[PDB]
RNA sequence: UUUCAAUGGCCCGUCUAACACGGACCAAGGAGUCUAGCAUCUAUGCGAGUGUUUGGGUGAUGAAAACCCAUCCGCGAAGGUGGGAACGCCCUUGUGGCGUGCACCAUCGA
RNA sequence: UUGAGAAGCUCAGACGAGUAGGCAGGCGUGGAGGUUUGUGACGAAGCCUUGGGCGUGAGCCUGGGUCGAACAGCCUCUAGU
């Protein structure tokens, strides 16, 4: 895979800022963050506020101040009723997950405001999302 | 009532407006911080809407100046708010346009440097810097706001010891002025911020401590 | 560069000699059975991929400036930073009063049209 | 850029800051005939530009 | 007095750096391929 | 535009109710303008043309030409003028078809019906 | 602004009507990389279209 | 271009070595199209939701367009141990150590 | 040193038959929206040509003759292509 299959000229820019960070730094994070752009919509699956936040504040709790990363869709949760004070970057955010961050927590970023946070990406978390529909 | 003329799309009418903001703000009272940071949305766009580089390297120094006519109480919430608002929206700038911005804050670096001289003769200069610090310590040199955007910080070590040395010529005395600067490389979460800080900065160890 | 063809005999659809239905334009032939798909020696040979020429000196003129259709005074304009390196070509359906305009502007930019001399008799 | 206008050449210059104004988008400044002073009346209006 | 534009100010110290650290290894490549050729 | 749906914009139906129109409509569609001193005397931009009138041509190759219409050929929507002839091989004159939009009227043939259809529509005598 | 709405306000005449947003925060992506963020951290730049 | 010289050049398509079968020639016509259903892949919009167009409202400038939308309805609806993406701190520069370990896979929990 | 249509530019190697089949980029025809301050009675389309030009090719551009009212390039949509 070499050029995104979609036409969207909004993510004809992200892929010619990651492809710049990809050959001029040492990261394999930017070698990680391209090599997802160019994946198609049902290989980027979605991921929920709650598995987010199950992910980071889990065992010790390490949740100090990484920034959260998926190239996906940041979908809600509403089975989750308290939301942790949290830091997420990704392409979309659902109009009712942008507003249970920023309603007691953190940061919403695109993948733009990520490279000028973390250029090289250091202090991040880069999640998935299941790409397991267990028949589909 | 006053900014809202600030904005305007009239070089004739920004700059009008520019000058009787002069006789509003050097008032002898108090000042909330938002209505500070509403003014400053409009100095931003007087700023952001400039066109010759002969007019806004002028209109900058006006604004540099523009401190020391402020009353002595809210003349460090008046720069507060403005690295706020320097820092908030550093981002929707362009190439073309964070040239001009860059010198804007150049001159807010020296001028602070300024008025701490001016106050240096009122009293001793070892807690003028010190509140002046607190200023850097909620404004850009905090380390609880990630958002802060580096491009700030990088060019904001690069302007410290140069434009105190243009502001202090015969000798500066020896202070907490590399103080921020040693608070932030060391916990603050921006990792570059805390990498390459030290190798944009030109401290001069002989003569602080 | 001095401009080259790789070839210069253009390809010629089996049996389009002999027969008036069969048009010249090239087709490759579908039936395996054939003696010419197999590539027989004797035969007309193919339109292939290495009779492709430079890649620089292509599209050009024997003289070396490429092509250009102005079919107006003002496409004639563009030409102006390219005078070495094009020829502008008058379209045909031009009438030959607004050719004799383009004419006389070309000449200014030093920009050679290829067939100024239509429609145009001189005195 | 630059582009004549009945005889003598001119130099048309644009910025960010006059984008939303496309009546005054454009400014001028006429060339002089001296071809050295031409070239050193680009360089002067145009500094510091790529 | 136009100054100048401060990102270009950026550049010629990064260009000092970039100069210095390859003009470096310049000497001290020719003085080390002199090492080689007799060897 | 028009904002009728009873008005045909189609060159299908107007192309048809007009080469078919009956000798009734094929009247009014021979209409020739009015000159510029009856123009103002009658306030009338143009008048349909009868026979007898007083005409000038403007149009055409017969420019100028002035006469009185001899037969208003009402079929193939051309007047015929007097001494306005392009002649034959035989010998004899034949009349020369001009178009009842090209002519300009200089005199009308003043009856009972025009005045009063003068004196109504926008004008008087 | 009563059609439309904003980004996080909802269109008064329409309901349930929020503007979209950006896959790009910055709609300007050949000036992040000629930023201070970026331009500090890369490693030394190699040459042009390289000799023969 | 016409022709000459030298050298080569079994008539095309369908078939199953030759055949056979089609071919007098020229022109114009002439053959995987529309629709419903299902599935895959990709694109987009929203996202625990999603779908305006049966209708209603509206639309003076093709008013069968565009635009707005009530009440139903359809589809859907938190265990350790090993790896392992990446990222910190390292000091054997690295190597290696050290910590957090996503998807996916094994392992024992239910 | 300007060669940033980053869908561009540039450097170096290997490779080149191809059946059923699979994939990709393009050429051309009739209509539709947008565009060329588009071409046209000083001659549009067509047609003919022992004229010239381009492309590997499907094709396109053009000079001469003929002729007499319309027609094309570019980006999309569409098919009785």
């Amino acid at each position: 895979r070499s050029k995104p299959a979609s036409e969207n000229v909004y993510l004809k820019l992200l892929v010619k800022l990651y492809r710049f960070l990809a050959r001029r730094t040492d990261s394999r994070f930017n070698k990680a963050i391209l090599k997802r752009l160019f994946q198609s919509k049902t290989n980027r699956p979605p991921i929920s506020i709650s598995k987010i936040a199950a992910l980071t504040s889990r065992k010790s709790a390490s949740s100090q101040n990484k920034t959260t990363v998926v190239v996906g869709t940041v979908t809600d949760d509403e089975r989750m009723l308290t939301v942790p004070k949290l830091s997420i970057a990704a392409l979309r955010f659902t109009k009712s997950a942008r507003a249970r961050i920023l309603k007691a927590g953190g940061e919403v970023l695109t993948l733009d405001q990520l490279a000028l946070r973390a250029p090289t990406g250091s202090n991040t978390v880069l999640v998935r999302g299941k790409k397991h529909a267990r028949e589909a | 009532p006053f900014i809202k003329k600030l904005a305007a799309n009239d070089r004739k009418t920004r700059d009008k407006a520019l000058e009787s903001l002069q006789r509003f703000l050097s008032q002898k009272k108090k000042f909330e911080r938002l209505d500070f940071l509403k003014l400053w949305k409009g100095l931003f766009y007087c700023m952001w809407m400039a066109d010759k580089p002969l007019y806004q390297q002028k209109l900058s120094d006006n604004l540099a100046a523009l401190v020391p006519i402020v009353w002595i109480d809210n003349r460090i919430l008046f720069q507060s708010t403005f690295w706020e608002t320097m820092g908030r929206e550093w981002t929707g700038i362009d190439i073309l346009r964070t040239d001009k911005f860059y010198l804007l804050m150049r001159r807010f670096c020296a001028a602070a440097f300024r008025d701490i001289q001016t106050r240096s003769k009122t009293a001793l200069l070892d807690k003028v810097v010190a509140e002046y610090n607190q200023m850097w310590m909620d404004g850009p040199f905090n380390t609880e706001n990630l958002a802060f955007p580096n491009g700030i910080l990088f060019h904001l070590a690069d302007i410290w010891t140069e434009e105190l040395r243009k502001v202090y010529p015969e000798d500066v005395p020896k202070a907490d002025w590399y103080l921020p600067f040693d608070s932030t490389i060391k916990s603050s979460h921006n990792v570059v911020l805390r990498k390459t800080l030290p190798k944009r900065l030109d401290r001069v160890s002989e003569y602080t401590k | 560069v001095n401009i080259i063809k790789k070839r210069t005999k253009p390809f010629k659809r089996h049996q389009s000699d002999r027969f008036k239905r069969v048009g010249e334009s090239w087709r490759k032939p579908r039936g395996i059975d054939s003696c010419v798909r197999r590539r027989f020696r004797g035969t007309i040979s193919m339109p292939k991929i290495g009779y492709g020429n430079n890649k620089k000196t292509r599209y050009c003129m024997p003289n070396g400036l490429k092509a250009f259709l102005v079919r107006n005074v003002s496409d004639v304009e563009l030409l102006l930073m390219h005078n070495k390196t094009y020829a502008a070509e008058i379209a045909g359906n031009v009438s030959a009063r607004k050719r004799v305009e383009i004419v006389e502007k070309a000449r200014a930019l030093g920009v050679k049209v290829t067939n100024a001399g239509a429609k145009v008799r001189s005195q | 850029t630059v582009r004549e206008d009945n005889g003598k050449l001119y130099l048309y210059m644009k910025t960010i800051e006059r984008a939303h104004f496309p009546s005054k988008l454009w400014q001028r400044i006429k060339l002089s005939k001296n071809y050295a002073k031409a070239l050193e009346q680009i360089d002067q209006q145009l500094l510091y530009w790529p | 007095s136009i100054f100048a534009p401060e990102s270009l100010l950026k550049k010629t110290k990064a260009q000092k750096q970039s100069r210095e650290q390859i003009v470096a290894a310049a000497a001290e490549k020719k003085s080390a391929r002199q090492k080689k050729r007799e060897l | 535009m028009k904002f009728s749906r009873d008005v045909t914009s189609s060159r299908r139906k107007q192309r048809k109710a007009h080469f078919g129109a009956p000798s009734s409509v094929r009247r009014v569609l021979m209409s020739a303008p009015l000159s510029k001193e009856l123009r103002e005397q009658y306030k009338i931009r143009s008048l349909p043309v009868r026979r007898d009138d007083q005409i000038t041509v403007i149009r055409g190759s017969n420019k100028g030409r002035e006469g009185k219409i001899t037969s208003v050929y009402r079929k193939k929507f051309l007047l015929l003028i007097e001494r306005v002839t392009r002649e034959k091989a035989n010998g004899a004159s034949a009349p020369v078809g001009i178009d009842a939009s090209k002519v300009v009227i200089t005199k009308l043939h003043l009856d009972k019906d025009r005045k009063d259809l003068i004196v109504r529509k926008g004008g008087k005598v | 602004d009563s059609v439309f709405g904003s980004t996080t306000e909802v269109a008064q005449l329409k309901k349930n009507y929020f503007l979209p947003e950006n896959i790009i925060s910055n709609a300007d992506v050949t000036r992040l990389i000629n930023s201070d963020e970026i331009q500090s951290i890369v490693k030394a730049a190699g040459p042009s279209r390289v000799k023969r």
